[PDB]
RNA sequence: CUCCGCAUAAGCCUGCGUCAGAUUAAAACGAACUGACAAUUAACAGCCCAAUAUCUACAAUCAACCAACAAGUCAUUAUUACCCUCACUGUCAACCCAACACAGGCAUGCUCAUAAGGAAAGGUUAAAAAAAGUAAAAGGAACUCGGCAAAUCUUACCCCG
RNA sequence: GCUACCUAAGAACAGCUAAAAGAGCACACCCGUCUAUGUAGCAAAAUAGUGGGAAGAUUUAUAGGUAGAGGCGACAAACCUA
RNA sequence: GCUAAACCUAGCCCCAAACCCACUCCACCUUACUACCAGACAACCUUAGCCAAACCAUUUACCCAAAUAAAGUAUAGGCGAUA
């Protein structure tokens, strides 16, 4: 019920509530997917109560109790994505060779970069897209010189990192004379 | 520009069309011809000006009853909507035209010229000599292209090695074959050009724009000029 | 009379006429980007 | 769920499922009067009120009667010390109204 | 700014919200019978009811598909219609009045009135009264007029020991919402008409508060809501522009009491009300020491049939169309 | 005079933009004649809810727990746990070929499975 | 001759293929591979597409001539179309012959004044007041709203002599009903498809009109023909259609005998009303057809001419203006133009008001014509009043 | 006092709601400024439509008399296909375009003087010159380039178009 | 997105006289004749009064078109973002 | 005595060397940053002028693939300026 929104009744005003430890990576590694799917659950519910406590904290202009609380849950779902996604990485490689679930491309843009191209789902063929086809997927040779300026930027930043370090390097040892080895 | 032209119809039908003004302009935007612009709203009723159109599965001679003749917004002379078979056109009305004659439209030439009744559509070659006629095309089956402005009338000049010669209302010659078909009479609305517009707002409501105020000094071009009839204009190859 | 006030807000105009599609639409309005790309600006169309 | 691609559907395709939704929502105190039985949440933008009554019957088993939604303007008027416009996010509001008294 | 009150409404709970902006006491059953000092064919009755229900559901053939979103209107606003001009048709006998009635379909119905007043929350105007008006804009699917007014049910001084519901929030939540246009005040025909009272009103429940929806969405105790709510709404409308026609309003309150009648119907489950104006005193001002109220009688929905087989009705109820008769033969009672 | 730094949502623009745009929410119908929406019932996400009476994991875990070593799951180790015991054991028997590798588990394509790894074809 | 259709406007034809097609041996590069379009790879030849499953929404219906309906003789359909030559038209494809006014039968129903309404004249007048001005919140109702209105309460006035007349009882007014008939002229295939209006519906056959002598009398009679114009000049010419003969109603029906057929003419635009000769045709055609449909129900398909004649009536108005007419279904032999031929009865333009003022027309601050009817005819009512009647009193 | 006012559209985008800060409005402790917390809930509105063929001569104006020209905003049918339902978005304000809390610009409905919305004077004094008004003896264009201005409510001509 | 002209589809025009109207009187509305004030002003063209038109060649909201060797112009060398 | 004054870092410039270049999920050519439909439009084509010639009208240097030298030579040019 609603109930599952707040937490227990008694820790309402305490200022401190003792929480374990969020779920590593490894001990979920040992768990079902039918119990990581339970888990998830069970994680998501205390989520919202800690959302739900988090809020009500601000508008009564209160501080929040045991905050950590709130981390250790976000951090213990985000490891169990990372399992159960691992999981299908392995079986999609295993059976299709394939290291992205979302086919996609390498294109190059109107603008002259490249890109990948993540694809989209479709009901009639590329050809017949009346949308899809005024997407220009190529650069005309006007591009070409801002391409060239583009990269000569790139250069010029890089170049003034790099000197600056050099600059960092020699303050260095002026102000310690003893690294010279 | 996005200019595209009103005339996309492609299938005859009597209800009055949409059409759309303009301005002067051509598809590029830029103004065309000048003195264009505005007026009352019009509705285009499509004139079939092919007289002798048989029927889908119809062939010959064949008559139609003028049901209506009525103001045409798009044109000087008036309009008659005319049944025959199961098929209703707009035509153009001519000078006696009125609701319930009948009008034959034949292809028909004989011996003896026929006698001529006003509104029917005839070949050249089957009209006596000196009979006024209207609506005349260049070539047979091109369609009625000269004397379709009010009250216009051509005549029928000669009639040799089975050619026509016509005087159009320019009084210029106009030699066509034969089998071209015309029809007789002169065209609706002979007073047209005795209309008095009266005051300026008239001709803003006829899509007219005033004239420009620049002042242009007359040259060679102005004054009367002299010039023979233009040769006839001959359209029969040889 | 009074000016100053040419602006007469549209977002349709707005959009149409300095849109991202629009610039995109002719060579010369890909090239406007191409510079803005370039000068680092934040809003490359309107 | 959110930021994830939904399967296209087919006139005669398979039902959409989600196992694990990642659409978490928190329940806030009303800032004006309201009737007995509604309750306000906090969801994501991209959450529909139907997903809302679904998602409340299925995880929580509270019966849901009706669910409105509308979409709070976050206020873009703060300034940074650069002078630059700091966004306060907008967020989606819901009122469900529960079902059986 | 007037809040627009929608007789058909999909708000829950909304028949509490409306006895508030209107004033009105609901009462389960009808109205008591006066005890006061020809022949009806239930058989002939039974059976235009039956035909009626089975040429517009078997008899008559479509030439279009008749899918499930427009069945309402295609086979039961058809009913609905036919049914109430037989009957009225046959009931003539029995009912003189009823020759001589104004048989409408599908005409506007509006009332406009103030009740209640709040404080401007925000803006240039915060801080100042401001009266809360309302609009009910209804369309019943038929109803009859008549040229002399019905006998109230209780006296005009009746009072029941049963409080009016009261709104802790805003009507706002509901939801109502606000809007600006024309104020209508209207009872099926302008103020020429001779026939500016009430004698019944058929409405037929949309589609989209279908008995089978509501069930879908957890709303099972709705339905008799829908019921109560709609004919609170459209008979207080209804017979409030009835006593505004005689030149009544909240600072002339009405010296006699304005019945009417209504039929609530989704096709197949039929409710009867009935409903008398007693006040049109809602205003702040003149109703700080109002004591009457406005009185709403109403039956719970009751199935006129089972089901529909071919070209057999199964299990037609008697008692319903019983009920459909009783109001149809309420007649004025005559001067000496 | 527009703002053109700020984000551009549904609540600008007149009355048609304001009504096309939306807030990323995934459609589930279409409209039909007379603006009327029809809702797909397959197109609504079904949460997959399960039973979680007598579940013993909870959201934290406890202090005295043993570290262990971090080790992701490979395709290699997959194979290896899952995959290698029976090819290993078949080999023994002496009936092992090619043909067969679909009893080991092996999918040679992805269409006709309800759930397709590539393209994906399922929600998270 | 001129062709319709500027070429601007035209599909933009194919751009020219590549040459790399034309040389033989020889497989054109082509942008395919990379799913999108580039300016220096040749175009790809896409094959046909079929979608390969059923979508509702983007259905392409087959050939018009692989339809399962589709016939090579046409059938020319007759609520839409407007005949250009109205009655006389319509009386060539009935094969009817037309005696101006009404039957006497029928009206010396109303000539004795017991069958009179009570306060006749007022409760027509306030009928008019009522759909012209009282109606809806709109100063002046448009005729789309009033039309329908108008014609509803004079058969609520006409239905309240149920009192005198207990026979009215078993009569109803059915909508939304349609019918269809189809017969042969001259060897061309005709079908009426009715729809619109309201059709009264008894439980008892309407008494025949004509003696079988005036029937027989009716050879002599020639159909009046209208050359040029063909007999089916603004009929839909249908190259895929049913015969189908259907009343409109399943067999059971307790009201099965149509009586009359209300025919309104309530469009707001002058040019989208009918006009009265053209409202006339069709209510010829929607009488003849609803009563050829009974005829060939009950007296089967067989070309014959009819012992027991079938009646039906059928009133047209526009709101203001009234038509009567009376049909009498005397054959179904219908292919011949001689022998015995069908009888219509049609009293036409009775007005039943000449105008209505909803606003009082003043003149240097004078009322110089208040509000309401102009020119209220009450004996257009009495002919309204005796069709209803027939059959009952 | 009332120029309005209320609503819609367009535009704008939280821009006088709560709590707290002494930050400030061309003055001022109220706050439009700062920080935090709130909020606008769909019925109104936006977002629509299977295909192929086919259909659509007869304005509007109280549409009825009558008269028109500049000749007009509103229409289907046949066959095939079609079972499903109420999603999404707008909803705040003292507001917009004029660098401004600018005497300017700003579409439509209703109200036709109001039931709605407002405050010309920070206090004092009562010089000159200046601005806006009111009254004026006798005279009545003597003014002035000119009856400009004001007052009054007027005759007869001329040039040009 | 101002302005000149055009295109599409919209909206507005009380009362009185005459009842025919690019008719008269006169609101809303459009324009800007004359005077005064203002002149870093309320305003980079305004205010007050007085005026011209106000069913038309009228005014006006929305979207779109014509671009500088050019556009547009009832020619003022007008107007095309002060 | 106020207002102020004072500072040494942030980084930057010119060379050398070395070819260069991305990536979480989701969104983004339609009104970009917008899950989901019948299209088919497609890139190239001499720079000019200021300016110098004391006006100006032919003409008037612009990396084009080895520093140097041959050499400001041969040669070109209102045989002028200059190249
Ligand atoms: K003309
Ligand atoms: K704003
Ligand atoms: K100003
Ligand atoms: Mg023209
Ligand atoms: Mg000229
Ligand atoms: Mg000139
Ligand atoms: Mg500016
Ligand atoms: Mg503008
Ligand atoms: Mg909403
Ligand atoms: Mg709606
Ligand atoms: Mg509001
Ligand atoms: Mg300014
Ligand atoms: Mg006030
Ligand atoms: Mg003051
Ligand atoms: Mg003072
Ligand atoms: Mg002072
Ligand atoms: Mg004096
Ligand atoms: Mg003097
Ligand atoms: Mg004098
Ligand atoms: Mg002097
Ligand atoms: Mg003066
Ligand atoms: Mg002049
Ligand atoms: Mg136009
Ligand atoms: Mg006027
Ligand atoms: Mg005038
Ligand atoms: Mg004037
Ligand atoms: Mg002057
Ligand atoms: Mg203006
Ligand atoms: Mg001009
Ligand atoms: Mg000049
Ligand atoms: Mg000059
Ligand atoms: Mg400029
Ligand atoms: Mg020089
Ligand atoms: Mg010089």
């Amino acid at each position: 019920g609603l109930e599952e929104f707040f937490d227990d009744p008694k820790n309402w005003g305490q200022e401190k509530v003792k929480s374990g430890a969020a779920w590593t990576c490894q001990q979920l590694r040992n768990k079902s997917n039918e119990d990581l799917h339970k888990l998830w659950y069970v994680l998501l519910k205390e989520r919202n109560m800690l959302l739900t406590l988090e809020q009500e904290a601000k508008r009564q202009r209160l501080p929040m109790p045991s905050p950590e609380r709130l981390d250790k849950v976000v951090d213990s779902m985000d490891a169990l994505d990372k399992v159960v996604q691992e999981r299908e990485d392995a079986l999609r490689l295993l059976q299709t060779g394939q290291e992205r679930a979302r086919p996609g491309a390498w294109r190059r843009d109107i603008f002259g970069r490249i890109i990948w191209h993540k694809f989209k789902q479709w009901v009639i063929p590329w050809h017949l897209n009346k949308r899809y086809n005024r997407k220009r997927f190529f650069a005309l040779p006007y591009v070409d010189h801002f391409l060239r300026l583009e990269r000569e930027k790139r250069a010029r930043i890089k170049a003034r990192k790099e000197n600056l370090e050099r600059k960092k390097a020699k303050i260095l040892l002026k102000k310690f004379p003893h690294l010279a080895e | 520009a996005n200019f595209v032209s009103w005339k996309s119809r492609t299938k005859y039908t009597i209800t009055p069309v949409k059409m759309r003004k303009s301005g002067g302009r051509d598809h590029t935007g830029r103004i065309r011809v000048h003195g264009i612009g505005g007026g009352h709203k019009q509705r285009y009723r499509m004139i079939d000006f092919l007289r002798f159109r048989p029927e889908e599965t119809k062939s010959g001679p064949f008559e139609e009853k003028v049901i209506q003749v009525r103001y045409d917004p798009c044109r000087s002379a008036d309009i008659a909507l005319v049944a025959g078979g199961s098929r209703k056109r707009w035509i153009i009305a001519t000078e006696n035209m009125q609701a319930g004659d009948t009008i034959l439209n034949s292809n028909h030439i004989g011996r003896m010229a026929v006698a001529a009744r006003e509104g029917d559509a005839h070949p050249l070659g089957a009209l006596p000599v000196g009979t006024l006629i209207n609506n005349v095309e260049s070539e047979p089956g091109r369609g009625a292209q000269y004397i379709r402005a009010a009250g216009t009338c051509g005549v029928l000049l000669r009639k040799v090695n089975g050619t026509a010669i016509i005087q159009l209302p320019s009084k210029r010659q106009m030699q066509v074959l034969e089998t071209c078909v015309a029809t007789v009479g002169r065209v609706s609305n002979v007073d047209h050009n005795k209309r008095v517009i009266g005051k300026a707002g008239r001709n803003r409501w006829l899509g007219k724009r005033p004239n420009s105020g620049r002042w242009h000094r007359k040259g060679g071009w102005a004054g009367r000029k002299i010039r023979p009839l233009p040769p006839m204009k001959s359209y029969v190859k040889l | 009379k009074a000016r100053g006030n040419e602006y007469q807000p549209s977002n349709i105009k707005r959009k149409n006429k300095h849109g991202w599609v629009r610039r995109l639409s002719t060579p010369a309005g890909v090239q406007v980007i191409l510079r803005r790309m370039l000068k680092g600006r934040k809003s490359l169309s309107h | 769920a959110r930021n994830v691609v939904y399967p296209l559907y087919r006139l005669g395709g398979p039902q959409l499922r989600v196992f694990r939704t990642n659409f978490f929502i928190q329940l806030v105190r009303p800032g004006v009067a309201q009737p007995e039985d509604t309750v306000q949440f906090r969801i994501p933008m991209e959450m529909t009120r139907v997903d809302l009554r679904n998602y409340l019957e299925g995880i929580y088993n509270v019966p849901v009667a009706a669910v409105r939604t509308r979409v709070q303007h976050g206020s873009n008027k703060r300034r940074d010390h650069r002078n630059v416009r700091i966004k306060k996010p907008d967020y989606k509001v819901a009122y469900v109204q529960l079902a059986h008294g | 700014m007037k809040y627009m009150v929608y007789p058909q409404t999909f708000a829950l709970n909304a028949d509490r919200w409306y006895q508030y902006f209107t004033k009105t006491v609901f009462l389960s059953g009808l109205p008591p019978p006066p005890a006061e000092p020809p022949a009806l064919d239930l058989a002939a009755l039974r059976a235009v009811a039956c035909d009626c229900l089975l040429q517009e559901h078997f008899y008559l053939r479509r030439r279009r598909r008749v899918h499930r979103y427009e069945e309402s209107e295609v086979i039961s606003l058809p009913f609905l219609d036919q049914l109430v001009s037989t009957l009225v048709g046959l009931l003539s006998p029995h009912n003189p009045a009823l020759a001589a009635a104004a048989l409408d379909y599908r005409c506007p119905v509006h009332f406009y009135w103030v009740r209640g007043e709040e404080i401007i929350p925000r803006g240039h105007r915060r801080g100042r009264i401001d009266d809360l008006r309302y609009q009910i804009d209804d369309k019943p699917n038929n109803q009859i007029r008549i040229s002399k007014q019905l006998a109230e049910f209780v006296p005009l001084d009746y009072s029941v020991p049963i409080e009016i519901p009261t709104i802790k929030c805003k009507p706002d939540k509901l939801p109502l919402f606000k809007r600006q246009y024309e104020n209508h005040i209207f009872v099926g025909s302008k103020t020429a008409d001779p026939c500016c009272y009430g004698h019944t009103q058929f409405h037929l429940l949309p589609d989209k508060l279908r008995r089978e929806r509501l069930l879908r969405q957890n709303c099972a105790d709705q339905i008799e809501v829908v019921f109560r709510a709609n004919a609170i709404a459209s008979l207080f409308a209804w017979t409030g522009a009835q006593a505004m026609y005689q030149g009544f309003w909240s600072e002339a309150d009405v010296t006699r009491p304005f019945v009417s009648q209504a039929v609530i119907t989704d096709g197949k489950y039929f409710s009867f009300f009935c409903y008398q104006l007693n006040t049109l005193a809602l205003t702040t001002q003149a109703d700080q020491n109002n004591p009457r109220k406005n009185i709403c009688w109403g039956t719970q929905s009751k199935p006129l049939y089972e089901t529909i087989e071919d070209n057999d009705v199964k299990g037609f109820n008697d008692d319903v169309l019983l009920q459909i008769v009783h109001f149809l033969l309420n007649r004025p009672k005559e001067e000496k | 005079g527009a703002d053109r730094m700020s984000k551009w949502t549904s609540k600008r623009g007149p009355r048609s933009f304001r009504g096309r745009k939306g807030r990323g929410a995934k459609g589930i119908g279409f409209l039909t004649s007379g603006w009327r929406f029809v809702q797909i019932k397959e197109m609504v996400p079904e949460f997959v809810v399960p039973d979680l009476t007598g579940f013993k994991l909870k959201p934290y875990v406890s202090y005295l727990a043993p570290e262990s070593e971090e080790t992701p799951l490979t395709a290699a180790q997959l194979f290896s746990e899952a995959v290698a015991p029976a090819i290993e054991k078949d080999f023994k028997d002496g009936t092992f070929d090619p043909d067969n590798l679909e009893k080991y588990g092996f999918e040679p394509t992805q269409e006709g499975k309800l759930f397709q790894l590539y393209p994906r074809n399922f929600l998270r | 001759a001129y062709e319709w259709g500027v070429r601007s406007t035209r599909k933009s034809e194919p751009p020219p293929l590549d040459r790399v097609y034309e040389i033989p041996g020889l497989e054109p590069i082509t942008f395919a591979g990379k799913m999108h379009f580039v300016p220096w790879l040749a175009r790809p030849i896409f094959p046909p597409w079929d979608r390969g499953y059923k979508d509702p929404r983007f259905y392409r219906s087959p050939p018009l001539h692989e339809h399962p309906l589709y016939k090579d003789q046409a059938c020319y359909i007759f609520h839409r179309c407007r005949l250009l030559e109205g009655v006389k038209q319509a009386l060539w494809l009935t094969k009817t012959k037309l005696i101006e006014g009404l039957p006497e039968k029928v009206l010396s129903l109303v000539d004795d004044p017991r069958n009179h309404i009570e306060n006749q004249d007022e409760c027509v007048l306030n009928v008019i007041s009522h759909a012209r001005l009282w109606q809806t919140t709109e100063e002046i109702p448009k005729r789309e709203t009033y039309c329908p209105v108008i014609v509803d309460n004079l058969i609520q006035l006409c239905k309240s002599q149920i009192l005198k007349h207990p026979s009215l009882a078993r009569r109803i007014c059915v909508q939304n009903s349609t019918f269809s008939a189809t017969w042969n002229r001259e060897s061309l295939l005709l079908q009426v498809r009715g729809s619109g209006g309201a059709r009264l519906s008894t439980k008892d056959p309407l008494p025949t009109i004509a003696s079988r002598e005036e029937i027989e009398a009716t050879k002599n009679h020639v159909l009046e023909t209208f050359y040029p114009i063909s007999p089916i000049i603004d009929l839909h010419e249908c190259n895929i259609y049913d015969v189908k003969n259907d009343t409109g109603f399943q067999e059971g029906y307790p009201y099965p005998y149509p009586h009359t057929l209300y025919l309104l003419d309530k469009a707001n635009l002058r040019p989208h009303r009918l006009q009265p000769d053209q409202l006339r045709a069709k209510m010829i055609l929607f009488a003849f057809g609803s009563a050829l449909a009974q005829a060939r129900l009950l007296y089967g398909n067989d070309a014959k001419v009819l012992e027991q004649p079938v009646v039906v009536q059928s009133v047209g108005t526009d709101g203001r203006v009234f038509h009567f007419l009376v049909f009498q279904l005397n054959t179904t032999d219908l292919d011949c133009n001689e022998g015995v031929k069908n009888l219509a009865w049609v009293d036409s333009d009775q007005l039943l008001y000449q105008h209505f003022w909803c606003l009082p027309v003043i003149k240097k601050r004078v009322v110089v014509e208040p509000v309401g009817p102009v020119g209220f005819k009450p004996e257009t009512f009495r002919k309204f009043l005796a069709l209803y009647l027939h059959g009952a009193a």
